[PDB]
RNA sequence: CUCUAACUAUAAAAAUCUCUCUUCUC
C-alpha cells in the first residue's frame, strides 16, 4: 500500500547527529492532533512545517 | 537475515487447522470461574488429546479470578487434571508473587525477614509456604533507619513458622485458598508478633507444592459447580 | 468478559535479536514464533527497534488471524547470570503489538534473577576493551 | 599520595568483603568500591503511556514498574557516563547532586 | 545481441543467489549488471558490501569484472532489486561458479545458434531453451545427453531443421569430453612357466575389448601391469577389468604361481 | 511557619622520533 502520513510540527527539540546538520522536531498529526511523534528531519525546518512519512510507529533516537 | 550455511544433520501444512479450543474451570474459591481458552491438536483415537491435556499448568492472575485489583500483585497457578468434554477442570497447584510488588516492597534501611516452612495440610497434600515481613518505622521514629536485631528476627521467624504449621495442619488447600484469598494470616501473623516488632508488609509469597495423594476424584468434581 | 480470547505476548529482548513469541494461557502451545532477525538484513540490527518492530506487527497478524485478540506480555531480559537489563528492541516491540488492534493485559517482567549463583563470564578482570 | 583519606573503598573496618561483577564488563570489584545505582523506572515509558492506555483492558491497570540494582564496575562508571571526575576541593562532598527534580 | 534469461522469469525471485558483474558504483552503492539473469541491474549497498570493514571500494568492487552475489528484496511492479555481497557463505560461491559455467556455456552456444541464424535470440529460448529444461532440470545435462542419445530433440518444434541440425554440429565441435579406467595387477608368480601363462591371460583380457570399450594390458614392470579402458557410460569398465581379474586368476592360480592385487579398478 | 517522586540509552584501528639549554646587579 501507500500509508503516506503527515504530520506538523508543534515544536523544535534541537539539532542533532555528530554531523550537527540534522535536527529533531515533535510532529503532531493533521488527523487525531492530540497524538505526536518525535522525528528526525535533514533540513532548515520550524513551527509550522508538515513533515511527510511514510511511517507511523518510528519515535526518534538521538544520532551519535 | 537469510545467511544459513544449511548444516542440516514440501509437505507442509497449516497447524491450525487440526486444533481447537477448551475452557478452563477455576475452583469454586475463586468468583471468576471462566478463566480462558486453551489451544489443543484435534483429538485422534490412536492419540487422544484427554491424556495431553492433564498436566497442564496454567498461570492467571489473583485478580482474574475474583474481579477486585486487591489482589493484582498476586498471581496462581491451576493444574489440569480432569476434562469433561470441550470444558476442562483445574485443580488448585501453587501459588506467587509478582516480581514487580517484591522488588516494590523490598527496599533499602529496613531488614526483610524470611520464613519457609514445608508441612502436610489436613490432607495427604504436602505444601512449602514462604512468608516475607519488613520491619516498619515508627509513626514518632525520628531515626531514619529501622534495622531489627538479630534475636527479634529469629524470634519473628518462629513465630511465623508455628502460625503457619498452625493453619495449614489445620485446613485443606481447599480452606486453605479460601483463606489464602482474604490474606488473614498476614493479619495474624502481623498481629501475633505486634509486641516484638512493627513489621510492615506482612505477605505470604509463592505457596508451593510438593506432593499429591492419589488422584482425589470426589472432591475435585465436588470442587467445581 | 466479553470472550477476548487471551494469550501471552511473552517478549524476550536480550541485547541482540529480541524474541517476540506469543503462546495461549498454559504456555505449552506456541504459535506466531517471529523473532527479531527474522525480519533485518544487517545480523546485528536485530535488538534494533525496528526489528522487534516488524517481528510485532508479524505476530499480530498471525494472532489476529488465529482468534486471540488480547495479549499478556511477559517481558523477559536475557536473564541469569549476564546484564540481565531489557534489550533495546523489546520495548518497541511491546507498543507496536499494543498498536496493532490487540488488547493489553497484566503486563509482567519475568527476567530470572540468581542468587548470586554460578559466576559470571568474563574472568576477574573481565571484558578489556 | 593519599588522594582519598577513604582510600574510595568506604570499608573502615572490615579487611575484606566479597566482591560483585560489573554489569558492563563482568569485573570482579568489591562490593564497596562498586559503585552502584538504584533504576527504578516505568515498564512501558511515556513514549507509549497513552497507546498502552488506550489499547489495554482493565481499565486504569496500575502500570507494574522494574527495579534494578546496577553493581558497575569504576572503569565503565567514569567511561559510561555514571561517575565524573570532580576537583579536589569537590570531592570533599558526598550528597547526590542536588536532588535532580523538586 | 544478448537478452532472454535462462531461468523461469526475467525480474528475479525472493532470495534467489544471483551472479553480478558490476560496471559503476555511485556514493550510495553499486548499480551492478546481472548476468545471470537477463541484463536488469541490481542494488549493492555500501554497508552490504564487504565481509571485513569497508576501506577500499576499487580494490574489492574490481569494475569489470564478475562475481558472486545474493538476492535480499524484489519489485514486481517496474523492476528493483536489494543485492549484498557480505552474506555469501564459503561453500555457496563453489555452486555459484558451477552454475554460472554451465549456464554462460549454453549461453555461449545459443548465442552462437542466433548469431549464426539472425533470429532474436528470445525465439530461438522460445523454441529450445525451456522445454529442454523442463525436460530434463538442466539444458547443459540434455546437451550432454544429445551427444549421447538423440532423442532429447524430440517432442519439440525448431524453427527449422537447420536449426537444430547446426546446434548439433556445433555441440558435437564444442562440447566433446571417456574415462581412463586404470587398474593394477601384481603378479607374484614363482611357479615354473608363467610367461605362456601371462600371454594365455594377456588373450583373454584382449578379446573381451568390445567395440566401445577396448581394454588393453599394458607393461611397464615385472609385477606391476597396467589394466586400461576407455569407460563411455563408466559403469561397465569394472566389470570388465573384474572379469579380466577373474580370468587371469583362473589362469595364474592352476599353473602354480600366484597373483595379487594391487589397485582395483577405479576412475 | 507547612512536604518523600520521576526514569533510561554508544566503546572499530592509530607504531616510532634526533642534535642543542645558554650571566642577572641598583
Ligand atoms: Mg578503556
Ligand atoms: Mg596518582
Ligand atoms: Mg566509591
Ligand atoms: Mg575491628
Ligand atoms: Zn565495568
Amino acid at each position: 500500500k501507500t500509508p503516506v502520513t503527515l504530520a506538523k510540527v508543534i515544536k523544535v527539540l534541537g539539532r542533532t547527529g555528530s554531523r550537527g546538520g540534522v535536527t529533531q522536531v515533535r510532529v503532531e498529526f493533521l488527523e487525531d492532533t492530540t497524538r505526536t511523534i518525535v522525528r528526525n528531519v535533514k533540513g532548515p525546518v520550524r513551527e509550522g512545517d508538515i513533515l511527510v512519512l511514510m511511517e507511523s510507529e518510528r519515535e526518534a533516537r538521538r544520532l551519535r | 537475515a537469510v545467511g544459513k550455511n544449511k548444516r542440516l544433520s514440501k509437505r507442509v501444512v497449516d497447524p491450525f487447522t487440526r486444533k481447537e479450543w477448551y475452557d478452563i474451570k477455576a475452583p469454586s474459591t475463586f468468583e471468576n470461574r471462566n478463566v480462558g481458552k486453551t489451544l489443543v491438536n484435534k483429538s485422534v483415537g490412536l492419540k487422544n488429546a484427554s491424556d495431553s491435556l492433564k498436566g497442564r499448568v496454567v498461570e492467571v492472575c489473583l485478580a482474574d479470578l475474583q474481579g477486585s485489583e486487591d489482589h493484582s500483585f498476586r498471581k496462581v497457578k491451576l493444574r489440569v487434571d480432569e476434562v469433561q468434554g470441550k470444558n476442562l477442570l483445574t485443580n488448585f497447584h501453587g501459588m506467587d508473587f509478582t516480581t514487580d510488588k517484591l522488588r516494590s516492597m523490598v527496599r533499602k534501611w529496613q531488614t526483610l525477614i524470611e520464613a519457609n516452612v514445608t508441612v502436610k495440610t489436613s490432607d495427604d497434600y504436602v505444601l512449602r509456604i514462604f512468608a516475607i515481613a519488613f520491619t516498619r518505622k515508627q509513626a514518632n521514629q525520628v531515626k531514619r533507619t529501622s534495622y531489627a536485631q538479630s534475636s527479634h528476627i529469629r524470634q519473628i521467624r518462629k513465630v511465623i513458622s508455628e502460625i503457619l504449621t498452625r493453619e495449614v495442619q489445620n485446613s485443606t488447600l481447599a480452606q486453605l485458598t479460601s483463606k489464602l484469598i482474604p490474606e488473614v494470616i498476614n493479619k495474624e501473623i502481623e498481629n501475633a508478633t505486634k509486641d516484638i516488632f512493627p513489621l510492615q508488609n506482612v505477605h505470604i509469597r509463592k505457596v508451593k507444592l510438593l506432593k499429591q495423594p492419589k488422584f482425589d476424584l470426589g472432591s475435585l468434581l465436588s470442587l467445581h459447580g | 468478559d466479553n470472550s477476548q480470547v487471551f494469550g501471552v505476548a511473552r517478549i524476550f529482548a536480550s541485547f541482540n535479536d529480541t524474541f517476540v513469541h506469543v503462546t495461549d494461557l498454559s504456555g505449552r502451545e506456541t504459535i506466531a514464533r517471529v523473532t527479531g532477525g527474522m525480519k533485518v538484513k544487517a545480523d546485528r540490527d536485530e535488538s534494533s527497534p525496528y526489528a522487534a518492530m516488524l517481528a510485532a506487527q508479524d505476530v499480530a497478524a498471525k494472532c489476529k488471524e488465529v482468534g486471540i485478540t488480547a495479549v499478556h506480555i511477559k517481558i523477559r531480559a536475557t536473564g541469569g547470570t549476564r546484564s540481565k537489563t531489557p534489550g533495546p528492541g523489546g520495548q518497541a516491540a511491546l507498543r507496536a503489538l499494543a498498536r496493532s488492534g490487540l488488547r493489553i493485559g497484566r503486563i509482567e517482567d519475568v527476567t530470572p534473577v540468581p542468587s548470586d549463583s554460578t559466576r559470571k563470564k568474563g574472568g576477574r578482570r573481565g571484558r578489556r576493551l | 599520595p593519599k588522594k582519598r583519606a577513604s582510600n574510595g573503598r568506604n570499608k573502615k573496618g572490615r579487611g575484606h568483603v566479597k566482591p560483585v561483577r560489573c554489569v558492563n564488563c563482568s569485573r570482579s570489584v568489591p562490593k564497596d568500591k562498586a559503585i552502584k545505582r538504584m533504576a527504578i523506572r516505568n515498564i512501558v515509558e511515556a513514549a507509549a503511556i497513552r497507546d498502552l492506555s488506550e489499547a489495554s483492558v482493565y481499565a486504569e491497570y496500575a502500570l507494574p514498574k522494574t527495579y534494578n540494582k546496577l553493581h558497575y564496575c569504576i572503569s565503565c562508571a567514569i567511561h559510561a557516563r555514571i561517575v565524573r571526575v570532580r576537583s579536589r576541593t569537590d570531592r570533599r562532598i558526598r550528597a547526590p547532586p542536588q536532588r535532580p527534580r523538586f | 545481441t544478448s537478452h532472454c534469461r535462462f531461468y523461469e522469469n526475467k525480474y528475479p525471485e525472493i532470495d534467489d543467489i544471483v551472479m553480478v558483474n558490476v560496471q559503476q558504483i555511485a556514493e550510495m552503492g553499486a548499480y551492478v549488471k546481472l548476468l545471470e539473469y537477463d541484463n536488469i541491474e541490481g542494488m549493492i549497498l555500501l554497508s552490504e558490501l564487504s565481509r571485513r570493514r569497508i576501506r577500499s571500494i576499487q580494490k574489492l568492487i574490481r569494475v569489470g569484472k564478475n562475481d558472486v552475489a545474493v538476492v535480499l528484496r524484489v519489485d514486481k511492479e517496474k523492476g528493483y532489486i536489494d543485492l549484498s555481497k557480505r552474506r555469501v557463505s564459503s561453500e555457496d560461491i563453489i555452486k555459484c561458479e558451477e552454475k554460472y559455467q554451465k549456464s554462460k556455456t549454453v549461453h555461449s552456444i545459443l548465442r552462437y545458434c542466433a548469431e549464426k541464424f539472425q533470429i532474436p535470440l528470445e525465439e530461438l529460448y522460445k523454441t529450445i531453451a525451456w522445454p529442454l529444461s523442463r525436460k530434463f532440470g538442466h539444458a547443459y545435462e540434455a546437451f550432454k545427453l544429445s551427444i549421447i542419445d538423440e532423442t532429447v530433440w524430440e517432442g519439440i518444434e525448431p524453427p527449422s531443421k537447420d536449426v537444430l541440425d547446426e546446434l548439433k554440429n556445433y555441440i558435437s565441435k564444442r562440447l566433446t569430453p571417456a574415462v581412463k579406467i586404470r587398474a593394477d595387477v601384481e603378479v607374484s608368480c614363482f611357479s615354473y612357466e608363467g610367461i605362456d601363462a601371462i600371454k594365455d591371460a594377456l588373450k583373454s583380457a584382449e578379446d573381451m575389448s568390445t567395440e566401445q570399450m577396448q581394454v588393453k594390458v599394458k607393461l611397464v614392470a615385472a609385477p606391476l601391469y597396467v589394466l586400461t579402458t576407455q569407460a563411455l557410460d563408466k559403469q561397465k569398465g569394472i566389470e570388465q577389468l573384474e572379469s579380466a581379474i577373474e580370468k587371469i586368476t583362473e589362469v595364474i592360480t592352476k599353473y602354480g604361481g600366484v597373483c595379487n592385487i594391487t589397485m582395483p579398478p577405479k576412475a
